[PDB]
Parts: C-alpha cells; sequence; structure tokens
DNA sequence: CTTTGTCATTTTGCAGGTACTCTTATTCAATAT
RNA sequence: CUAAGAGUAC
DNA sequence: ATATTGTGCAAAATGACAAAG
C-alpha cells in the first residue's frame, strides 16, 4: 500500500465462493494479481464513517 | 558396441551416471560425514586430553607423611552400541526408528568409554625430584557417558543392511533416503554450513581512508589439536603517494603490530639478507627491495634474536611476565600462538620464518600491482560444515565440560576424603542433554538454525532439505552466482525472500569430502623428492615449485611435473584418496593439495592422449559401458563393476573448484574431441578451435540440482521462471511416503491419482520422480476463453474435477500426553464431566468414549473435542457462581481446530519415555480443487482458480475434446516461458504416439521434429486446434494452442487463508485484538496504511479504526496536574485526586489503552505526560 | 472394555482405564484403538 | 510504532483475490462467510424497523 | 495410487483396462502406443489417463495389515 | 475397511462405476420421494463385500457389486461390464487378511450435479469442413491449406 | 522549568511503582527488576 | 601562552509492509531443613 | 500463556 | 525428599594535535 489509491472504497456484493472479486480494471492502482494474492478489507461502523468513505 | 575400445557416446554417459547414483545415492554426504564422525572422530575427541591428573602434594608438616599422591584418569576405545531405549520399568530393548517416531523417543545410542584409573606415590623429599610409582591398583570396567543420536541408515542403524522386504517388514519406506536423526520423534536435518576455509593465505585491499592499503591474512587452525582460531594479519601502512611504507604484523596475544623484521628476528633470522632472501625470492626483483627497505630501517635499532624477543614481551599484553623471562613469554607466543598451523613443537622456527617471508612476499606482490586482491567469493574457498565436523565440535565442547565437571568432583572428593565413585562421577546427562538441546532446536551451543525439521511435503521436498547448504551472514557480495559455483551448486535454486543466493542446493553429482590424514601424501612427497623447508635456500634453488599442503608450506620440489604426474597416477590407481584434491599453478610455481574435509566436488571424465587413434579420447570405452550395462541389468552372472571400478580404474575423476582452475573441461565428448549443411532447427554451438582439453563432462545436465532437474526444457526458459519453479515445486503435492499409513505425522497431504510427466528428463529418474509423482498430466488450451483467466487466473473444468483431478488426502495428527505435575498429580485421559470439572470447552464432548479419545471412523468438526484430559487441582474452594469442592479437575482437553474437519482416521496410545501414557489422533478430510487454490506448471507459472466450467460451457475440439485448464496467452510473451509451449507439444506427442517426451534440457530436439511428428499424427504441426465455442457451438475465430501439459497443485488454498473477525479475544497487555487465524486475531491496521488514510484525509474514519476498532479506554485526570492519577468510583459519583487535593476539577478522557500503557510506563520511567484540556498558548 | 489391536501382532485386546497399555502376546507398547461400531456415511461425490 | 501508530483492528477481513470482468469498477465481491461474520450497527429508524425486524 | 475409474477430460471409463494394458505390455510385448490404440484409447486424454498412470497401490500393499482378521 | 485406500477414496471411485439406466425413467429422484432417506422407488441399493483370503493379492472389481434392493422388474442398476475378461471396474486390492464390507445407495441424477451421472463421455461435433462460411481464420507460416490438416469430413462436401 | 522540570528532579530518590496492568501475570519481567531493586535497597539499607 | 582549524578516532541508531505454519523451552545442581 | 527460532506467501 | 541460590553505513560528537598570533 504504497499510495493512497491502494486502498479504496468498493460497494460489497455477496458471492457465494471463497474469494474477493474485484474488476480487472482496479487491479493496477492496487498492483493486484491473482497468482496468490490476498487483500484486506475494513468495514466502517458509523454513518459518519460510512459516508466519508463513499464521498473521500 | 562391437568394439571393446570404441568411444563412447553422448548417450553412453547415463549408464556411468546410473552407476554413481547406484553406489553414491542421493544423500550420500550426509551419511558419509556421520559415519566419519562416528568410526573416527568420537576416538580421537576423546583421546585428545582427557587425562585427569591430580597432584595431591603431600603438604607435610611432620616427615612421617612426605608422601606426594597423583591420581590419574585416562579415557581408552570408546563403544557405540546400536540404538536402545530404556523404559519406566527398567527393562531395555531395540529401538527401531518407527517407534521412535510413533512414541517420541529419541534414536539414539549409548557411548561407553574404558576409564583406567591410574595412581602414583612419590616420596616428598625437598631437592631432590620427585619419582612417582604405581601401587598395583590398576583398575579399568566401561562406563556409560551418554547417547548419541544416530542418523538413519548410517553404519550404526537398523536399516543400513535391511533390504526393501526388510524395509517393508519395519514399516519402513524403501525410497526413504536416510541422513536425518530422529528427537523427540521428530525428523531433523543438519543444514550444511558454510564457512570460509582455514589456513589459507588471503590478501585484500583497503579503503582510502584508512592508513593501511593492503592487509594479508590467515586464519589459521589445526585439526589435530584444541581447534582454535587465531588470525595473523600482515599490513602496509601508508597509502600509495605516501613515503613510510613500512609493513607491521599483528600478532597475537600483542597489544601493537610489531614490525615484521623484529619478528624475523626474534625467530632467529639476524642478517637483513636472509631475511630480504626469506621474503623476496628474486634478487632482480629490486622493485620488492625498494617497498621493503623500510622495514629494516625501521628495525635498524635491534640486531639480536633476544633483543627482538624482549621486544615483543615487552609489548606482550599479559603483562604478568618478569624483565628476565620476557624473552621465554616471547618464546611460548611464537611457538604455540603464532602460525599454529604449522606446528606447536619447537625448533622450527625455520619453517614458521619461511611462511612469514611467503605471506609477506604475497602482500607485496599484492601492493605490487602484479596481483588482484583474492576474490572472497571463490568457492573453492568456502566449506562446508556437514552433519560430521557440526557435531563433532559440540561433542568436543561437551565432552570437555563432562570432564572438566570429573576432574571438580575429583578434587572436591580428594579434599574432603570422601570416596570416590565413578556412577556419582559421570553425569550422562550432561553429554545425553547437551546434543538432544542443540538437535532439537536450531540453535549449536551449549549460530541457529542448524538443525531444521525435515520438510516432507513432497519426496523431491525432501530431497532438496536433505542437500541444503547455509551461509550465515564482509566487503564481499555473496548473493551472486559465481562462476565457480559450476557444477557444485544448483545455478537456480534459492529461496526469493533474504536468503537469496545465501541458501544453496548441492548439484546432482556433487560430493563433499570428509577428510583423511595427510601423512601418507607427506612421505609420498618425502620420497619422491620434496626437498625440506629447513635447508631451502632460495638464491641457490630460484625456479622452484612450493609445495602446500592443507595450506602448510611443507618444502619445495625442483621437478614439480614429474611429480604431479606421479601424484595423478596414484590418486587415479587408488593409492592417494580421490578425494585428495592436487593444484599445480604453473605461474606462480605453486603446487597445493588439500586433503581436509568440507571441500565440494564433482566427478569428470578423464581425457589422455590416446596415440593409437592420433587424438584426444576420453579413457572411458564402450567395453566399460557395457560392464556397466551389465552389472545394472543383473541388478534389476558376471563380475560387478560399479563407480568405484570406474574410480580405481582411473576413468573418472573428483575435481574440485581449486583444481578446477588447472584443468580444460570439454562440454560434450562427441562434438569436441573429434578435430574438424547443418540443420538450422538446432541451436548454434561453437567448436571452441581447441583440442588440449583434460577432462570432459559427464552430462551438462547435471550442473542443475533436486529441484531444477524437474523442469522440462530448462534452457528454453527465462533463468528467473527455472528459480520460481525450483522454490515452487518442493510445495507441489504428491506422495512424499510410500509409508505414510503408519506415520502420525503434523500434516500430511496425498494426490489421490498421481501421475508421471509426459513431458520427463532423464536425471528425474534417479530422483525417484516417476516412482513417486507429484503432479498430474492437465489437457490445457492457451485462451482468453471468457476473461476469468486474466491476470494469472485459470480456469478449471468443473468435470475433470468432479472425476478427481487434482483431489487430495489431508492428515493432520494432534498429540497428547499426561504429564506428572507431582508425585501423585499424574493428569488423566477420561470424558470430563460438567458436574465435576472446570474450564470444559464450548465445543461437544459426545463424540469421545470413556478413555477420552474419539474412535476411528467418526466425523469431527470445527471444535469438538477429540482428546479428553483433566488434571487435579486442590479441592474446597467456591467461587464463579458453580465452583464446589467437587470441581477437583481442571479440564485439559484437546478440541478440533475451529476451521478444520474431517474423519478420524486413527489414534495411536502408548507410553513415553516416562512411562506416562499418551496418544496420538490422526483426523482425515479431503481437499478438492475449488476457486481460489493455487496451481502451477514446471515453469513458474503459478495462478489461482479464477471460475470453473462444466465440460457442456468449456471450448471443445472437433473429436469432443475439452481442456482440464485455461490459461491466459498473456501470461506467455512477458514471461517468456517458451520451454511451457515446447513441453505442451512434445506432451501432446507423446500421448499419441504412447512414448515418453524426452525434455533433457541439453540434448538435440528441436521443435521441428517434434512438430514433424505431430503433423504424421494428423494434427497441426504447432499444436493449434480448430475448437468450437461451448455456448453456442459455433467455430471460435482463432484457432487454440491445445494440449497436455503437468501441473502441480500448491499447498495454498484458500480455505486455509479465508479469515475474518467482527469482535474476538484481545490480547492481555495492550488490550488489543490478539494476532492470527488460529487464534481468531485482528488484521494489522499498519502504519502507511494510516498514510493512506490521511493522504485521503477521511480523519472520522481513522479515528474511528484506532479507537472504536481497537480499544477505546475512557481515563479520568484531574485539571491542576495532568496525569491519570484520579481515583474514581462511578457508582458512588466520588472522584478525587490525590495530592492535588480537589474533587470537581476533574474530566474524562477517550484516549486509546495503548495510549494510557504508555503515559504509565512513561510515569514509571520518571516522565510526566500531563494532559490538559484547555490551551495556555495562542497558536 | 473398550477393544485396541496392537500395531505389530495385530491381535485384538480389551483394556480397562487401570490395564498397562501393552500387548499380551507380544508385549508391543504401541496400541491403536479399534475401528467405530457406528455407521459411517459417505458422500459418492 | 506497534501500538499507536498502527494497531490491530476489529471488524476486518483478508483472503484470496480473483478477477470478474462481470463486476462493476467500484464493487467488491465478498464471500458469504465473510458477510456473515463482519457486521455493521444500524440503529433503528421508523425508516428501517421492517427490514431490521426482518434481519433479526 | 490406483487406475482411475474415468478419463478426466471425456470421461471414458478407463478403469476396467489397466489389467488388460498390463498383460498387453507383459504377454504380447507391445509397445504403449499400440497397446493404447488395442484397448480403444484414441483421443490422446484417455491415452494419458492409462499411459501415466503410477500405480502406487502396490507398494501400499507391500506393508502388512494393521486390522488383520 | 482394513484395505490402503481411505474411505472417501473408494467411495468416490464407486460414484464413478457405471451402472445399467434403461429404465431410469421408471425411477424417481430421492428429492421429490416421499420416503425418509431412500426406499425402493428411488434407489437402487448394492452390496460390496470383499476379503483377502489368498496369498496373492485380490482384486476387487465392480462384478462383485450385488444388488440387494427389489428391482420390482426394472432394467436398472447392474454395474455395466464391456472388456472380455468380464471383470468390470478394478475397485480396490486387497492384501491377504485385508476386508472391504460397504453398502451402496444408487440414486438417479444428471451429469449437471455431478459428471458422475454423464453417460455421454465425449461428443464429437464440427460442421463446415472447407471452412465456405469463414468462420475462422487459419493461422499459418507459408500457405494455411498445406499446413491444416483435412478433416475426414471433407469427402463429403463439395471442395 | 521552574514547575515542570528542576534539574535535582533528575536524580531519583522516590520510584514510582507502576500497577500490575503495566507489568500482567509467571511474573512479568518488570515485577521481577523491581523485586531486585527492592532486595538491594534492603540490602543498602541494613548496611547502613 | 592560548586559541584554531583540523583530521582521526569513537559513538550510535537504523536497517519495507502485511500474512501463514510448526517446534521447543521455560537455570542445573548442591545443600540443608 | 509467553518467548525464541525456523520455514513460507504476495 | 524438595525449595533456594550460585554490522555497515554515515552523520554527529569528541579528543589529539601541529600551526598560528
Ligand atoms: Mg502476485
Ligand atoms: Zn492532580
Ligand atoms: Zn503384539
Ligand atoms: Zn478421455
Ligand atoms: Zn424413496
Amino acid at each position: 500500500s504504497l499510495h493512497k489509491m491502494s486502498m479504496m472504497a468498493h460497494r460489497v456484493k455477496v458471492i457465494p465462493y471463497s474469494t474477493f472479486r474485484l474488476n480487472l480494471s482496479v487491479t493496477s492502482p492496487y498492483n493486484a494479481d491473482f497468482d496468490g494474492d490476498e487483500m484486506n478489507l475494513h468495514v466502517p461502523q458509523s454513518e459518519e464513517t460510512r459516508a466519508e468513505l463513499s464521498q473521500l | 558396441f562391437e568394439d571393446e575400445s570404441a568411444p563412447i557416446t553422448a548417450e553412453d554417459s547415463w549408464a556411468v551416471i546410473s552407476a554413481f547414483f547406484r553406489e553414491k545415492g542421493l544423500v550420500s554426504q550426509q551419511l558419509d560425514s556421520f559415519n566419519q564422525f562416528v568410526d573416527y572422530t568420537l576416538q580421537d575427541i576423546i583421546c585428545e586430553d582427557s587425562t585427569l591428573i591430580l597432584e595431591q602434594l603431600a603438604q607435610h608438616t611432620t616427615e612421617s607423611d612426605n608422601i606426594s599422591r597423583k591420581y590419574e584418569i585416562s579415557f581408552g576405545k570408546i563403544y557405540v552400541t546400536k540404538p536402545m531405549v530404556n523404559e519406566s520399568d527398567g527393562v531395555t530393548h531395540a529401538l527401531y526408528p518407527q517407534e521412535a517416531r510413533l512414541r517420541n523417543l529419541t534414536y539414539s545410542s549409548g557411548l561407553f568409554v574404558d576409564v583406567k584409573k591410574r595412581t602414583y606415590e612419590a616420596i616428598d623429599v625437598p631437592g631432590r625430584e620427585l619419582k612417582y610409582e604405581l601401587i598395583a591398583e590398576e583398575s579399568e570396567g566401561k562406563v556409560f557417558i551418554g547417547r548419541l543420536p544416530i542418523m538413519l541408515r548410517s553404519k550404526n542403524c537398523y536399516l543400513s543392511e535391511a533390504t526393501e522386504s526388510d524395509l517393508y517388514k519395519l514399516k519402513e519406506c524403501p525410497f526413504d533416503m536416510g541422513g536425518y536423526f530422529i528427537i523427540n520423534g521428530s525428523e531433523k536435518v543438519l543444514i550444511a554450513q558454510e564457512r570460509s576455509a582455514g589456513n589459507i593465505v588471503q590478501v585484500f585491499k583497503k579503503a582510502a581512508p584508512s592508513p593501511i592499503s593492503h592487509v594479508a591474512e590467515i586464519r589459521s587452525a589445526l585439526e589435530k589439536g584444541s581447534r582454535f582460531i587465531s588470525t595473523l594479519q600482515v599490513k602496509l601502512y601508508g597509502r600509495e603517494g605516501s613515503s613510510a611504507r613500512t609493513i607491521k604484523a599483528t600478532l597475537p596475544y600483542i597489544k601493537q603490530d610489531i614490525p615484521i623484521v623484529i619478528i624475523f628476528r626474534a625467530l632467529g633470522i639476524i642478517p637483513d639478507g636472509e631475511i630480504l632472501e626469506h621474503i623476496c625470492y628474486d634478487v632482480n626483483d629490486w622493485q620488492m627491495l625498494e617497498m621493503l627497505k623500510p622495514c629494516v630501517e625501521d628495525g635498524f635499532v635491534i640486531q639480536d634474536r633476544e633483543t627482538a624477543l624482549d621486544f615483543i614481551g615487552r609489548r606482550g599484553t599479559a603483562l604478568g611476565i618478569k624483565k628476565e623471562k620476557r624473552i621465554q613469554y616471547a618464546k611460548d607466543i611464537l611457538q604455540k600462538e603464532f602460525l599454529p598451523h604449522i606446528t606447536q613443537l619447537e625448533g622450527f622456527e625455520s619453517r614458521k620464518a619461511f611462511f612469514l617471508g611467503y605471506m609477506i612476499n604475497r602482500l607485496l606482490l599484492c601492493a605490487l600491482d602484479r596481483k588482484d586482491q583474492d576474490d572472497r567469493d571463490h568457492f573453492g574457498k568456502k566449506r562446508l560444515d556437514l552433519a560430521g565436523p557440526l557435531l563433532a565440535q559440540l561433542f568436543k565442547t561437551l565432552f570437555k565440560k563432562l570432564t572438566k565437571d570429573i576432574f571438580r568432583y575429583m578434587q572436591r572428593t580428594v579434599e574432603e576424603a570422601h570416596d570416590f565413585n565413578m556412577k556419582l562421577a559421570i553425569n550422562a546427562k550432561t553429554i545425553t542433554s547437551g546434543l538432544k538441546y542443540a538437535l532439537a532446536t536450531g540453535n549449536w551451543g551449549e549460530r541457529a538454525g542448524v538443525s531444521q525439521v525435515l520438510n516432507r511435503y513432497t519426496y523431491s521436498s525432501t530431497l532438496s532439505h536433505l542437500r541444503r547448504t547455509n551461509t550465515p551472514i564482509k566487503l564481499a557480495k555473496p548473493r551472486q552466482l559465481h562462476n565457480t559455483h559450476w557444477g557444485l551448486v544448483c545455478p537456480a535454486e534459492t529461496p526469493e525472500g533474504q536468503a537469496c543466493g545465501l541458501v544453496k542446493n548441492l548439484s546432482l553429482m556433487s560430493c563433499i569430502s570428509v577428510g583423511t590424514d595427510p601423512m601418507p601424501i607427506i612421505t609420498f612427497l618425502s620420497e619422491w623428492g620434496m626437498e625440506p623447508l629447513e635447508d631451502y635456500v632460495p638464491h641457490q634453488s630460484p625456479d622452484a615449485t612450493r609445495v602446500f599442503v592443507n595450506g602448510v608450506w611443507h618444502g619445495v620440489h625442483r621437478n614439480p611435473a614429474r611429480l604431479m604426474e606421479t601424484l595423478r597416477t596414484l590418486r587415479r590407481k587408488g593409492d592417494i584418496n580421490p578425494e585428495v584434491s592436487m593444484i599445480r599453478d604453473i605461474r606462480e610455481k605453486e603446487l597445493k593439495i588439500f586433503t581436509d574435509a568440507g571441500r565440494v566436488y564433482r566427478p569428470l571424465f578423464i581425457v589422455e592422449d590416446d596415440e593409437s587413434l592420433g587424438h584426444k579420447e576420453l579413457k572411458v570405452r564402450k567395453g566399460h559401458i557395457a560392464k556397466l550395462m551389465a552389472t545394472e541389468y543383473q541388478d534389476i552372472d558376471v563380475e560387478e563393476y560399479t563407480w568405484s571400478s570406474l574410480l580405481n580404474e582411473g576413468l573418472v575423476e573428483y575435481i574440485d573448484a581449486e583444481e578446477e582452475e588447472s584443468i580444460l573441461i570439454a562440454m560434450q565428448p562427441e562434438d569436441l574431441e573429434p578435430a574438424e549443411d547443418v540443420d538450422p532447427a538446432k541451436r548454434i554451438r561453437v567448436s571452441h578451435h581447441a583440442t588440449t582439453f583434460t577432462h570432459c563432462e559427464i552430462h551438462p545436465s547435471m550442473i542443475l540440482g533436486v529441484a531444477a532437474s524437474i523442469i522440462p526444457f530448462p534452457d528454453h526458459n527465462q533463468s528467473p521462471r527455472n528459480t520460481y519453479q525450483s522454490a515452487m515445486g518442493k510445495q507441489a503435492m504428491g506422495v512424499f511416503l510410500t509409508n505414510y499409513n503408519v506415520r502420525m505425522d503434523t500434516m500430511a497431504n496425498i494426490l489421490y491419482y498421481p501421475q508421471k510427466p509426459l513431458g520427463t528428463t532423464r536425471a528425474m529418474e534417479y530422483l525417484k520422480f516417476r516412482e513417486l509423482p507429484a503432479g498430474q498430466n492437465a489437457i490445457v488450451a492457451i485462451a482468453c476463453y471468457s476473461g476469468y483467466n486474466q491476470e494469472d487466473s485459470m480456469i478449471m473444468n468443473q468435470s475433470s474435477i468432479d472425476r478427481g483431478l487434482f483431489r487430495s488426502l489431508f492428515f493432520r495428527s494432534y498429540m497428547d500426553q499426561e504429564k506428572k505435575y507431582g508425585m501423585s498429580i499424574t493428569e488423566t485421559f477420561e470424558k470430563p464431566q460438567r458436574t465435576n470439572t472446570l474450564r470444559m470447552k464450548h465445543g461437544t464432548y459426545d463424540k469421545l468414549d470413556d478413555d477420552g479419545l474419539i474412535a476411528p471412523g467418526v466425523r469431527v468438526s470445527g471444535e469438538d473435542v477429540i482428546i479428553g484430559k483433566t488434571t487435579p487441582i486442590s479441592p474446597d474452594e467456591e467461587e464463579l457462581g458453580q465452583r464446589t469442592a467437587y470441581h477437583s479437575k481442571r479440564d485439559a482437553s484437546t478440541p478440533l481446530r475451529s476451521t478444520e474437519n474431517g474423519i478420524v482416521d486413527q489414534v495411536l496410545v502408548t507410553t513415553n519415555q516416562d512411562g506416562l501414557k499418551f496418544v496420538k489422533v490422526r483426523v482425515r478430510t479431503t481437499k478438492i480443487p475449488q476457486i481460489g487454490d493455487k496451481f502451477a506448471s514446471r515453469h513458474g507459472q503459478k495462478g489461482t482458480i479464477g471460475i470453473t466450467y462444466r465440460r457442456e460451457d468449456m471450448p471443445f475440439t472437433a473429436e469432443g475434446i475439452v481442456p482440464d485448464l485455461i490459461i491466459n496467452p498473456h501470461a506467455i510473451p512477458s514471461r517468456m516461458t517458451v520451454a511451457h509451449l515446447i513441453e505442451c507439444l512434445l506432451s501432446k506427442v507423446a500421448a499419441l504416439s504412447g512414448n515418453e517426451g524426452d525434455a533433457s534440457p541439453f540434448t538435440d530436439i528441436t521443435v521441428e521434429g517434434i512438430s514433424k511428428l505431430l503433423r504424421e499424427h494428423g494434427y497441426q504441426s504447432r499444436g493449434f486446434e480448430v475448437m468450437y465455442n461451448g455456448h453456442t457451438g459455433k467455430k471460435l475465430m482463432a484457432q487454440i494452442f491445445f494440449g497436455p501439459t503437468y501441473y502441480q497443485r500448491l499447498r495454498h488454498m484458500v480455505d486455509d487463508k479465508i479469515h475474518a473477525r467482527a469482535r474476538g479475544p484481545m490480547q492481555v497487555l495492550t488490550r488489543q485484538p490478539v494476532e492470527g487465524r488460529s487464534r481468531d486475531g485482528g488484521l494489522r491496521f499498519g502504519e502507511m496504511e494510516r498514510d493512506c488514510m490521511i493522504a485521503h484525509g477521511a480523519a472520522s474514519f481513522l479515528k474511528e479504526r484506532l479507537m472504536e476498532a481497537s480499544d477505546a479506554f475512557r481515563v479520568h485526570i484531574c485539571g491542576i496536574c495532568g496525569l491519570m492519577t484520579v481515583i474514581a468510583k462511578l457508582n458512588h459519583n466520588q472522584f478525587e485526586c490525590k495530592g492535588c487535593d480537589n474533587k470537581i476539577d476533574i474530566y474524562q478522557i477517550h484516549i486509546p489503552y495503548a495510549a494510557k500503557l504508555l503515559f504509565q510506563e512513561l510515569m514509571a520511567m520518571n516522565i510526566t505526560p500531563r494532559l490538559y484540556t484547555d490551551r495556555s498558548r495562542d497558536f | 472394555t473398550l477393544k485396541y489391536i496392537c500395531a505389530e501382532c495385530s491381535s485384538k485386546l480389551s483394556l480397562s482405564r487401570t490395564d498397562a497399555v501393552r500387548c499380551k502376546d507380544c508385549g508391543h507398547r504401541i496400541l491403536l484403538k479399534a475401528r467405530t461400531k457406528r455407521l459411517v456415511q459417505f458422500e459418492a461425490r | 510504532r506497534g501500538n499507536l501508530m498502527g494497531k490491530r483492528v476489529d471488524f476486518s477481513a483478508r483472503t484470496v483475490i480473483s478477477g470478474d470482468p462481470n463486476l462493476e469498477l467500484d464493487q467488491v465481491g465478498v464471500p458469504k462467510s465473510i458477510a456473515k461474520t463482519l457486521t455493521y450497527p444500524e440503529v433503528v429508524t421508523p425508516y428501517n424497523i421492517d427490514r431490521l425486524t426482518q434481519l433479526v | 495410487m490406483i487406475v482411475p475409474v474415468r478419463c478426466f477430460s471425456c470421461g471414458k471409463v478407463v478403469g476396467d483396462k489397466w489389467e488388460s494394458y498390463l498383460n498387453l505390455l507383459q504377454e504380447d510385448e507391445l509397445d504403449e502406443g499400440t497397446a493404447l490404440s488395442r484397448l480403444g484409447l484414441k483421443r490422446y486424454c484417455c491415452r494419458r489417463m492409462i499411459l501415466t498412470h503410477v500405480d502406487l497401490i502396490e507398494k501400499f500393499l507391500r506393508y502388512n495389515p494393521l486390522e488383520k482378521r | 475397511n482394513t484395505t490402503v485406500l481411505a474411505d472417501e477414496f473408494i467411495a468416490h471411485r464407486l460414484g464413478l462405476i457405471p451402472l445399467q439406466s434403461m429404465d431410469i425413467e421408471q425411477l424417481e429422484y430421492s428429492r421429490d420421494c416421499f420416503c425418509e432417506d431412500h426406499c425402493d422407488k428411488c434407489s437402487v441399493v448394492l452390496t460390496l463385500q470383499a476379503f483377502g483370503e489368498s496369498e496373492s493379492t485380490t482384486n476387487v472389481y465392480s462384478k462383485d457389486l450385488v444388488i440387494v434392493s427389489n428391482l420390482m422388474g426394472r432394467n436398472i442398476g447392474h454395474p455395466i461390464i464391456q472388456d472380455k475378461e468380464g471383470n468390470g471396474v478394478l475397485i480396490c486390492k486387497l492384501r491377504k487378511g485385508q476386508e472391504l464390507k460397504l453398502t451402496c445407495v444408487a440414486k438417479k441424477g444428471i451429469a449437471k450435479e455431478h459428471a458422475k451421472w454423464g453417460p455421454a463421455a465425449a461428443i464429437e461435433f464440427e460442421y463446415d469442413p472447407w471452412n465456405k462460411l469463414k468462420h475462422t481464420d487459419y493461422w499459418y507460416e507459408q500457405d494455411s491449406a498445406k499446413e491444416w490438416p483435412q478433416s475426414k469430413n471433407c469427402e463429403y462436401e463439395d471442395p | 522549568n521552574e514547575v515542570f522540570s528542576r534539574p535535582e528532579w533528575m536524580i531519583l530518590t522516590c520510584l514510582p511503582v507502576p500497577p500490575p496492568p503495566v507489568r500482567p501475570s509467571g511474573e512479568d519481567d518488570l515485577t521481577f527488576k523491581l523485586a531486585d531493586i527492592l532486595k538491594a535497597n534492603i540490602s543498602l539499607e541494613t548496611l547502613e
């Protein structure tokens, strides 16, 4: 996570398998491949944090 | 063939290689080093020193008792038995490794030594020299001094002579190679430790700022002595432009750098001319004399041996010598500390002076720009300490400890007049516990990671682990792959992490010497004309070759060519041990012989004149190949012809990196030996236009290691891809041993249907890869099918998975003992009851029966109890609401892992060394491939499954064939994995024709020939096939590369990595979430994640992450002193800060608990971090 | 009591809590618990 | 550095990532188990009484 | 371990051709390709299913049974 | 199961055994049958019972499977035997003294639920052998016609 | 500073003892060091 | 006589980020109650 | 539980 | 019989020391 683009707010889509799924275009800012890479997910716990995550 | 003396072909050399691997095996170095240690090194360790003499003086106040006693204990021969185990009942029986593994014992054998206790008496007459005589009490009586762990398959192991049927009877896999120890039931392997060789003079240029420009140093050491390291350095003061260039030596136990001439005069060389002759061997080399004049001008003030000895003694750091005895002190330092590797005796001052002159000569040659500074990375200058020397030095230290203890006990008992008993003298626990601790934990003492848990994920993984070398980490560049690493360590096999280059792996045919006594070679040299060094005068013998043996300049020779010829002849006929290396540097006029241990060498074919054919030719011919073939076929009646027969008859030779400097090697016989329209598809090769070869490579493909030998067509790949595959094949899932069903390993993974590769190398049938494969031949299509295989994802056929592709068994073993907390506080395996047990786990105990163990066959899920154990406690305590005197037992059960589930495969009940019962429960489950599992080809083309399609949705060819896997085309161009494509083509051809593709690296197999064979079979020559879209049945506009390919299932599965945490256990100290998914931990929100959130500008989210999500603590402070020293009774609503004496100036703040802990730690360290809630200054 | 099998003999034994865990026939100290009697169900997929 | 500038947090997940051309640029696919583990606190309001009661 | 029941790719039953395959290799001294063709394995998926199999169960059968009746 | 193979290993192998399905339409799906777990209207019960009484390895084949349920006159259940020797699929192997006793319940299913229910194996499918519709663009180096072998169906259409 | 840091306060004469929260318990290393400090203090006081 | 700048030493603090698994070990021994 | 070490993933 | 005690930069800081007034 070398720059701010390597940490971005996404919209949840619940899917029936055991991996995080993301668009191919957004892999460049994350510098992410699919050869075993792992990624982390954080859930905001208040309306303020939720809102600024969605708006910034 | 028909002609017995016909030259061999490139195909014949594999027979030779087979013979080698018949005699040596894959782990020959481990077993050889351990056998050398047990056979000879133990006895040397025992005999060295280990004569405890205690001279109890008469101490006679009256002459009636003027008798001086002398009690000595000596150790004789040492006996090492077969491995045996004691027992709780005391019965001792033979122990087999597949009992030590199951019962957590140590595959160790007792050591006994013949102790001879002598006693002498003398009449204590003052002035008269004491004469000691025996009292006829020459008692002698082997005594048990400890246990030496035994490496499996060694000469002292039960399995050394076992046949295949015997191995099957003993529950031992015949494919198991040994070379490891069993410590407490764990398989431990000793990684070969790399170090710099001793007794070698190395000259180095120093940096500009330092006043010394060049330093010539030797790390002197003696193998048959105290084994102590004394570093002598010879330094040249002054930069190039400076005028006072004086050479000074750094003697041990001396506080100053003595000028060299003072040392030379101290040793006994007074005249300046003689010193200069000792240093410079040429009268015409006036440059060296000019550079050397300052030293003699410096030491002009001393012109006598006694004067120089006094000068050195004055500098002596001991500072406990009187003025007259300084000479003797200096003498002692020059006799037992200066150049120990030469000799510790006296009367060899000339030899040490000659060696010092040689070092100064080397330093001056480097300073005169006549030679480059010695390369620190040259692999011939390195040594590998294997199990032998490591255990040798460890046991030397530990036995020195034990004998010091013996001497202390004897002195104490004789002073206190108590009786003497050997059993109370020797504490075998010393040796036993020391060896067991050093092998059980990596730390080698009382370095780290010297002993490691043997890797058993895959057969190739174990093979690679058993041949691993580690280099502890100067101004060198050790990570680079040196030129001298050719043929000794794998060019491409090393971890990608911090260990890159430091951790190395042996080549297939590389071996480590175990060391031999150099006395026979010294006698040969003396007999064959080596002039002794004592009567050597350089002026009368200017062009004389200096002969070195193990770094000890033993003399000079005047006809080195004949001496080298006869030494080579002796070594080739077996008279000299083949491990001995002999190098002749013609330009430097030197002859070095090395016989010590740790040298890495490889075998090579010998090439001689062969006047009959008029040109150079290999000594090996078709007759020897025929005999080797006959012996191999008989093994699968004629005279046996083994690798040792080739060695003895002078057909093959052992060459190390040092000797490899002075030879010329032909890459292949058929193309480089004979004197000199070509296929454009073949690769370009150069004839070298030179015919003076001395050796020929047995096969170039033997430069690779165990893991790299699996790669098909490694010469058609980018080297980092080869390195990635070498690292990634150890994570391949296969069958690690055939007896996996009788081993209770912690974790084991097995393929249902291992398949041998369609494209296979010649070197992998010595690695048993076809017998224990670690992958499957999947039908792979390279296509942009659905976009779900982008960025290294893969599309796997769901129908193939349904039918058993890449399916796996997984076994996990949980161990549990009952321990004696006291003399009668034994733990008990049982089914704990909620009525009379404490802290019973929230899981179900219903699956345990009355012995506290689940019975094989029962399905177990996560958090269910599999081993029921309870421990007694003190009764008569009441708390917690439901704690009574009935609760005399605390639960100590073992639940199944939270995420894992399966069927209890097996449970094993036994007793430990202490006699207490313990159990091992092995649970079995099935891993079926799914989205997120990692698979890789043999070319570093790793990737996870993106999605799985059923057969009807996959693209299909005109024959109805659908791929098992679809990989993206974009993985090919950037990575340049051409070998992947070539191997797919070759596999298609082999599957069609029924043969096996020979994917060896340096063969003359071209894509043109494979394409022609494929065309003959009726397919497009380049592997393309017209495919049809699964969804619509229409032809795809593009044709698809399609064919079988060998893929490995890697150990990284998504179900072992998925982890989420809303709220859970908190760390006791910081009140923050615990670490790790095994503990339901939380994810680290590191510093730079905080930085990214700052850059985004989301302050509230950062606060929420750091406070509400981790640890929010409300604390009270007072407005007078900002400290948290406020007593707050919330129920009574009373706040008060003692000291300030206030009760209404209180505030509450929400700060991280880590912050409160930090402030309290500051206060405990006498700092007042006062916190104030209002500003006292303007911004 | 509960049934076990000698790791070497393959002989069947019945051991109680106080019984020492050894094979009566041969004295081997390694015993493997017997297969459960309750039926085990497996999906054939 | 280890406990104040950066610390372990709750309501976080981690796992392997996969590509999905059928997801929007700002969408992320979340495994059902992870979605069942991680939670958000929603305050009860007349506007969301019905669906929150249904979730309970 | 033991010969797979069906070919992974297409699903042709090849678990009943292992003994015939070994018999053809040993008794009739046919090379692998001709034996595979004789058994009816024409697609190279089936051919690799039978050609590359390693019969490890034989090794497993050498160890004495744990539970012997 | 005292064999050298895991229980689910053998269960997987057994699920892959082809069974006669001529009258499968007269069988019901277990999901829409009113029995509790399985009955005679929706399943066929087979039994395998093998023992290693011979000093040599004893091969457990699919011909050893015995139908225990009452087929009620249907033509389902019998394992399919194809080779000339009469032994079906090689289910397992037994050393002397090893035993394998087990009971299988067979329901009707389709290849979508699991590939073991697929009766189709491979299906060759081709059209337009001469590429007259130009649905493919032939990759080539020198000449596409020479480098692409003609399909066997080219004889059935006019070039 | 006259109020917050005087030089004579750089000399220790009363060591503050952090509460068990700072050195939670097998005792913590800080607890053992405090025990050693108390032992040395008592030894010096008795010798005086 | 004391600066004065000047080199040659001494300190001395640091050394990517997450994440997973396993293994061992918790002072040895002698003395006195 | 704690600590140390080793191996490993990106 | 068991508890108790005998590493390589590289900047900064510092010290030694020949020249200068
Ligand atoms: Mg990656
Ligand atoms: Zn206050
Ligand atoms: Zn027995
Ligand atoms: Zn097939
Ligand atoms: Zn029914």
